[PDB]
């Protein structure tokens, strides 16, 4: 591989109940789950200096964690939100 | 599984202290590398870029390159 | 030239969806699009110390990248908001 490669990033989406449909505003509301995975070894890490499997980052965004951390993260957004 | 990463690396000769890991350099060099005796295999990637009014400035980042390795590039117009 | 320039500015705008009227309170919604451009060399700087040919700022205001960067931009307002 000379050069370089993109970060492959699998996501999946369900969707468990609309809630609502606007039809003057022309607007629905939905309530579902999203999920997302890839792989990057600048984010591995030695067990011995935690004692750890598992490092966990809760209640936050991928934007926040990745200015936390400093490094580039797969952020993204609903368009018509 | 095996593992990967980068690690330092610290050989003494007759140097006890050096089994602390704090052993600072000293004393004259007795070892080197070995693979600056030998040579690899090659790897080639050709790629198309474009210039446009707005992004006349562009940079590519490179893998890493071991000790001895050698590096060359081209670039030729499409036209005109 | 002798005497200091304006600086300046491009400006467009779009609209995507007339979303609402309101008749007794004389007031509407709209969605749309906004797009500036400028040119200012105080804002330059050389590739060479970051490695990167753009450089962004993200979910700020003009007001608060001004204030961050302490140069003056050409912050906006509606004026019927």
């Amino acid at each position: 591989s000379v050069f370089l490669e993109s970060d492959l990033v699998t996501v999946g989406l369900a969707v468990d109940q609309i809630v609502g449909v606007d039809q003057r505003s022309e607007n629905f509301s939905v309530v579902g789950t999203l999920k997302l995975s890839w792989h990057d070894p600048k984010l591995g890490f030695s067990p011995d200096q935690c004692g750890c499997t598992v490092k966990s980052f809760e209640d936050a965004s991928i934007r926040a964690v990745a200015g936390e951390i400093n490094l580039p993260l797969p952020s993204f957004s609903f368009y018509n939100q | 599984t095996y593992t990967t990463g980068s690690f330092q690396l610290i050989l003494g000769l007759n140097a006890p202290q050096v089994i602390s890991g704090e052993g600072e350099p000293e004393g004259e060099v007795f070892a080197s590398l070995a693979s600056l005796e030998i040579k690899p295999e090659a790897h080639v990637q050709e790629l198309e870029i474009r210039l446009d009014k707005d992004t006349r400035y562009l940079t590519q980042h490179t893998r890493n390159l071991q000790p001895g390795d050698t590096f060359h590039a081209l670039v030729e117009p499409i036209g005109e």
